[PDB]
């Protein structure tokens, strides 16, 4: 319920957001709740090795 | 409400004079019955 | 301001209520202190009484007379007055020129009608120029009245709150 | 705003320099000529060129219906609001004169009010101190 | 995780913790900006306190000041003997709550607590332990 | 119909809908004493987890009440409307019909005030706010030790 | 974004005052002059120099009345009471002096600073004294029991100043670390900490009738507003290590810069009205231009400086100055100004 | 305007007037009731 | 009717005792202290409790709204006409 879907008079599926919560996770408080994955996690890890072995 | 608070402090007045003269007429009775009481133990004295 | 100065003991917020029966006896009682005495109609506390309409100042005596004709109408409402003459200004048709009219009074008779069709046309191209110009302004005009009208009723919004609130803080310490 | 004369917005508004009050300088004019120089409403006396102040500002845009674009239509229109301004007038004088009378009757009935009031309050009064000061005889039986 | 006026997450949670409510902690672009300058600020009162604040002030804190004083004369110098026989007793009402199991409400108990009689003739106790100094203060944000 | 009242929190924001056709003059109540400002800057007074979250005192303290039939009101259980789970809007009293100015939201299933208190509305939107409110440290008589103030609460419309 | 006031009264105008001009230059100090103090009634004041001596010069003559000795480091500090017949002399060899003004004699010794110490500020309605030093620490020492019964720690570098006042918050030490503490005299805790310099805060100073005070290091000179150390304004453009800060009675701020410069001030509005540049002592390096010290006597119609080449200057504003003479260059300038 | 503030001041006026007959009217006839109670009563 | 500064109708109208210009209250109060009491549009100095005297409006009389229908404005607009049509004959009868 926080987005809202709207088919206007033009026929286009607008989604309007009555917070700010959806742009920027600030407002949203679920920001801690965001859990990267396992391959971003390794890019991470790998690219810090990489800065290390340089 | 100016002229409810003038009657307001007339009617205190008024109830404060009745008050006063209640008073006055309960403390003469109490006088009355303290003198009937002060005769009557007198008379029992005398008559003992 | 008030000139009534009486002084009667009435307390609405601490004594009781009067029953409708003690506010008729009451009212009874007060009828027979009117029959009692007669009223008074030169009493200090009642205001002058309005003078006539050709004993006041700013009256004038067409406006005297115009009030005295609204007056004499039963229906003062709806006592509308004559209109002026309105079919002046319309199109003027063409005249019946008889076969037996003089040329004098056939040119007389259309002479009249070709003035009365300038005034028309003249009375048209003024109207077409207004409405150019309303055309032209129309939407300015009509937000400025809009926002002047507006502007109007929220101050006599905002004075007739004030007067409530005024009035309800007086009867609340009261 | 609007002129405190009429009601309406004033062609030339001035205020007094005591009172404040904004209105037409036309009627203010032709008021404090009425009454010997004296502001409407009020006790004080009113310079017509020294307490009054004219307010300078941007001209107020009446709006213009389309209907009234002809010299005839806005002839009938004045005929009409001239109409409506008579019948208001007299209505207001017949409303005026009811109010009196009701007030009238009013003063009337409230100075009957009063004496009724005084008659019971008198009463009253003479029976609270026949109450008070009712001295308790001796209750002798009837022999 | 809280909200502002406006609504944004807020962040002075980090800065003020471990701190007390009424610690100054300048944690915003805000406290960089001056107070003329600064939005939501119209008149602003720049008076010395008057006679009478500044005298509560100055009895409180020479209150403080003179218990200190008092520590550290007895600290100084110590009276020689350190007795106190007029050891008054202080009374204690003790009501026991529940505890080890059963919950039967035990009756509430008068406790008589005395100063314990000292010989004036013992030595301090306790060795002193050089302990390391602890962690400072939650340093505050660097407001260059 | 159900009519809607905002809780701007220092957590998030709170939509309740509440029930005009079952328990109304409670719902006024809350109608009028939201859109006045009455319950513009108090606290959220209690919080128990897995209980309650109870708020609406003006003092903060658990006595406050300014209902506007007075003082105090009656109660309107309608047995329709049981706490069943979390996030049920009631009002509530002590003991018999005393019914003030204080708002409890059910965080959990409790189906043991039915009768007790007046249920009159539901979180419609946020139950997240709700959730994280259940979640703060309390101390001892279940006053958070930070404080969960209300600003607004208005009428959306 | 934070928003800003654009009602363009958040900049005062500044008030008009003279310049100033120099007037004397008191010589015989053998030491860098350090401290400085007017007693009470504005007849005499207090030099300390390198040369650990302590001197008594005639405010009127600049005649030397009386040297004393008994320091045997650099006298950093000095205090003539308005209470007590006391003047208090801190210095680089550990050492807090209270000397007894009705014998010339040293009465007192208020030992525990680790290192040498940098300041001495008398509490103005309270019987104490508080130094700060190189140990980190303001020492916040009773007068009659010569008891340290404040240690207030929290700094990591040498507390280089520090200023008493009669209210919340009564202590407030700036540092070599950058920080400036305020601090409530009755606990012995932080108020606040204000990390808005960048370098180690040297000067230190508070309004005579504003409850504001200042701070400056090398580039920067801050004015706050008390009890919550909320940031006032910046002073701007002396770009030198600011040693020293004197604000008078008629709102003046005095910065002396240690490669000999000078700042005049307005107070209330931050406008820099003058901007001068000392002079050495013949003899003198170019090293040695440097105002290391500086005091308002009690009118505010003298600035005393004491100076790296060993000198005393008296300053007066002129009286031959009017504002056509000396007209104020200040605009209302339209800048974004990046804090 | 005038007219209309004098009626209602005078309204108001009668109304506290009604309102004061009214318990001038109930205390008389307590009073008068108490009166004659005690006439018939005679011990207090 | 409009504010000299903000441009709107002010709620709380006044006019300067020197220039009888009306403005909003606030509006004023805040030019006054910005230029140091100083009237906009004026080089002469401004009392801001004594050149400023507040504008009361009287609600005794009924409202006429200002529009096309008011008697006052037909006047007007008549008299515009009247000018326009004295004007366009006068230059007709140049040319003519």
């Amino acid at each position: 319920g926080t987005l809202d879907i709207i088919e206007t008079e033009d026929g286009e599926m607008i989604a309007v957001d009555k917070d700010g919560t959806f742009f920027s996770t600030a407002n949203a408080t679920d920001f801690a709740q965001h859990k990267p994955d396992k391959a971003a996690v390794d890019r991470l890890v790998a690219d810090l090795r990489k800065a290390e072995e340089a | 409400r100016a002229s409810e608070e003038q009657a307001i402090q007339r009617r205190l007045e008024a109830l404060r004079a009745e008050v006063a003269f209640v008073s006055t007429r309960e403390r003469k009775a109490q006088e009355l019955y303290r003198k009937l009481r002060d005769e009557l133990e007198e008379l029992r004295l005398e008559q003992a | 301001m008030p000139a009534i100065t009486t002084v009667h003991e009435s307390l609405p917020y601490i004594d009781p209520e009067p029953t409708p029966e003690q506010r008729a006896a009451a009212e009874a009682l007060i009828a027979e202190e009117r029959a009692k005495v007669p009223d008074d109609p030169y009493h200090a506390l009642l205001p002058p009484p309005l003078p006539p309409l050709n004993e006041s100042r700013h009256l004038t005596p067409i406006l005297q007379n115009e009030l005295a004709r609204l007056a004499s109408s039963p229906d003062p409402q709806a006592a509308k007055m004559d209109a002026l003459d309105f079919s002046r200004y319309e199109a003027p048709e063409m005249p019946s020129i008889d076969s037996s009219q003089s040329l004098e009074e056939t040119a007389s008779q259309l002479w009249e009608t070709l003035k009365q069709a300038y005034t028309a046309q003249a009375y048209l191209s003024a109207r077409r120029a207004h409405l150019a110009l309303l055309d032209t302004h129309g939407k300015n005009a009509w937000l400025i009245g809009n926002w002047h009208l507006e502007g109007e009723v929220k101050a006599v919004e905002k004075e007739l709150a004030e007067t409530k609130r005024e009035i309800d803080r007086v009867s609340l310490a009261r | 705003m609007l002129c405190a004369l009429s009601g309406e917005i004033p062609e030339e508004p001035v205020v007094s320099k005591k009172t404040g009050v904004l209105f037409e300088k036309r009627l203010i004019l032709k008021y404090l000529e009425e009454h010997n120089n004296i502001e409407p409403g009020t006790t004080e006396e009113l310079d017509p060129e020294t307490d009054l102040l004219p307010i300078k500002t941007s001209r107020v845009v009446r709006p213009r219906p389309p209907n009234f674009t002809s010299i005839p239509s806005l002839l009938k229109a004045f005929q009409d609001e001239w109409d409506a301004l008579v019948l208001e007038t007299y209505t207001t004088r017949e409303q005026l004169a009811r109010v009196r009378e009701e007030l009238a009757t009013a003063l009337y009935q409230h100075d009957a009010a009063v004496r009724v009031i005084a008659r019971l309050t008198r009463e009253r009064d003479e029976a609270r101190e026949a109450l008070a000061r009712l001295t308790v005889t001796g209750a002798a039986p009837a022999a | 995780v809280q909200v502002d006026s406006e609504g944004k997450v807020d962040y002075t949670a980090i800065a003020r913790q471990g701190h007390s409510s009424d610690r100054i902690i300048h944690a915003s672009f805000k406290d960089l900006i001056p107070l003329r300058q600064r939005a939501e600020a119209g008149q602003i009162d720049l008076s010395r306190p008057s006679k009478e604040e500044v005298e509560a002030t100055a009895e409180r804190t020479k209150n403080a000041l003179a218990a200190l004083v008092s520590g550290a004369l007895a600290a100084q110098k110590p009276k020689n003997v350190q007795v106190n026989t007029k050891r008054e007793a202080t009374f204690v009402k003790y009501t026991p709550s529940a505890q080890m199991g059963n919950n039967t409400k035990k009756q509430e108990r008068i406790i008589k607590i005395v100063e314990r009689q000292r010989d004036p003739m013992e030595p301090p106790k306790f060795k002193h332990k050089k302990i390391p100094r602890g962690p400072p203060s939650p340093p505050p944000p660097v407001m260059h | 119909m159900a009519t809607d009242v905002a809780l701007e929190t220092t957590m998030g924001t709170i939509i309740l809908e509440l029930y005009n056709q079952h328990a109304p003059r409670t719902c006024e109540n809350f109608k009028t004493l939201a859109a006045r400002g009455y319950y513009d800057g108090t606290i959220f007074h209690r919080v128990i987890k897995d209980f309650m979250v109870q708020g609406g005192d003006p003092t903060g303290t658990g006595r406050g009440g300014r209902s506007i039939y007075g003082d105090t009101f009656e109660d309107e259980i309608h047995p329709g409307l049981r706490h069943t789970g979390a996030g049920i809007l009631s009002m509530a009293n002590a003991g018999p019909n005393t019914n003030g100015s204080q708002f409890f939201l059910t965080l959990a299933p409790t189906p043991w005030l039915d009768g007790k208190h007046t249920i009159f509305g539901r979180v419609k939107k946020g139950i997240r706010v709700l959730q994280r409110m259940g979640l703060v440290p309390t101390d001892a008589d279940d006053r958070p030790k930070t404080e969960i103030k209300i600003i607004r609460a208005y009428v959306v419309g | 974004l934070v928003r800003r006031s654009e009602s363009l009264l958040a900049q005062p105008r500044p008030d008009w005052h003279p310049p100033w001009k120099l007037m004397r230059v008191i010589s015989g100090h053998l030491g860098w002059v350090r401290a400085l103090a007017v007693e009470p009634n504005n007849q005499w004041f207090a030099s300390g120099a390198g040369d650990r001596t302590i001197k008594i010069w005639d405010l009127a003559s600049g005649q030397l009345r009386l040297t004393l000795t008994g320091h045997i480091s650099t006298v950093r500090g000095l205090a003539v009471s308005p209470r007590h017949p006391y003047m208090f002399s801190c210095g680089e060899d550990k050492m807090v002096k209270c000397w007894d003004l009705e014998t010339n004699k040293v009465i007192r010794h208020y030992h525990g600073h680790l290192s040498g110490v940098y300041t001495l500020k008398l509490h103005p309605t309270l019987d104490v004294l508080v130094t700060g030093g190189r140990d980190g620490v303001a020492r916040v020492w009773d007068m009659r029991t010569r008891s340290n019964v404040h240690v207030l720690s929290g700094h990591t570098g040498t507390v280089a100043d520090l200023v008493c006042q009669e209210a919340d918050p009564q202590v407030i030490t700036g540092s070599l670390d950058s920080t400036v503490r305020m601090w409530d005299l009755a606990a012995g805790k932080t108020m606040g900490v204000l990390t808005h310099h960048k370098k180690g805060v040297r000067a230190l100073v508070t309004h005579p009738t504003e409850f504001t005070f200042a701070t400056a290091s090398t580039g920067s000179i801050k004015q706050w507003k008390c009890p919550e150390g909320a940031f006032m304004q910046n002073f701007e453009g002396h770009n030198a290590i600011i040693n020293t800060l004197a604000v008078n009675d008629q709102n003046v701020l005095f910065s002396g810069g240690d490669n000999g410069s000078m700042s005049f001030w307005d107070w209330k509005s931050g406008y820099r009205f003058q901007s001068l540049d000392t002079t050495a002592q013949p003899g003198s390096l170019d090293a040695e231009l440097g105002i290391m010290s500086s005091t308002f006597d009690m009118s505010g119609a003298r600035l005393i400086t004491g100076e790296a080449d060993k000198t005393i200057k008296i300053w007066k504003e002129d009286t031959t100055a009017t504002p056509e003479t000396h007209p104020i260059e200040w605009k209302p300038s339209l800048v974004r100004r990046k804090y």
